[PDB]
This record gives C-alpha cells, structure tokens and sequence, in this order.
C-alpha cells in the first residue's frame, strides 16, 4: 500500500 | 555512478525532462537528478496506480532514454545505466 513517492524516497536516499 | 556532491551535466535529452520537472539548472548531484526524475514520473502518472513500484514508461520520452518500456522501482539497474549514458561527470 506504499506510494510512488514513498518507494522513489527509499531508492534516492539509500 | 559518483557518490554524493559530485557535480553531473545532464547531457540534453535528459536536461529536458529534468526541466519539465522544475529543474532551472546545469549542474547537480545524482541525488538531484533522482530528485527530478522521481518528480517528473509523479507529475506525468507514469506509476502504476495498485502496484506503484511500477513505472510504465512506453510511449512518454522517458522511456525513449531508459530504453525499456517499464521498469520497477525495486530493480533500478535501467535507471542507473541510463544515467551513465546521460550524465557528464565534472
């Protein structure tokens, strides 16, 4: 149920 | 790909649709252009809507530059390659 934004958040600041 | 701070150009393809993303720049971090790419895929609904890590990117000039016709989130290896054919390392 995560969104977009949410999951593009977790790659770029990993 | 280089790490944090280190300064990227955008080679024109890739400029443009940092631009329709709000980018007024030349000059970023990767991190920025991630910024701009996840804002531009936001701005065109390009996500699948019930499974959101996946982007569809047929038929939109992003998927002319990532070269496949979607990709997910979870697996970003085209998005990475795409950058180094499209970012000029300063």
């Amino acid at each position: 149920q995560e969104t977009f934004x949410d999951l593009w958040k977790l790659e770029l600041e990993n | 790909l280089p790490g944090e701070g280190t300064q990227v150009h955008p080679r024109a393809p890739l400029l443009q649709i940092l631009k329709v993303a709000g980018a007024q720049e030349e000059v970023f971090t990767v991190k920025e252009v991630m910024h701009y790419l996840g804002q531009y895929i936001m701005m065109k609904q390009l996500y699948d809507k019930q499974r959101q890590h996946i982007v569809h990117c047929h038929d939109d000039p992003l998927g002319e530059l990532l070269e496949v016709g979607s990709f997910s989130v979870k697996n970003p290896s085209p998005l990475y390659e795409m950058l180094k054919r499209n970012l000029v390392i300063l």
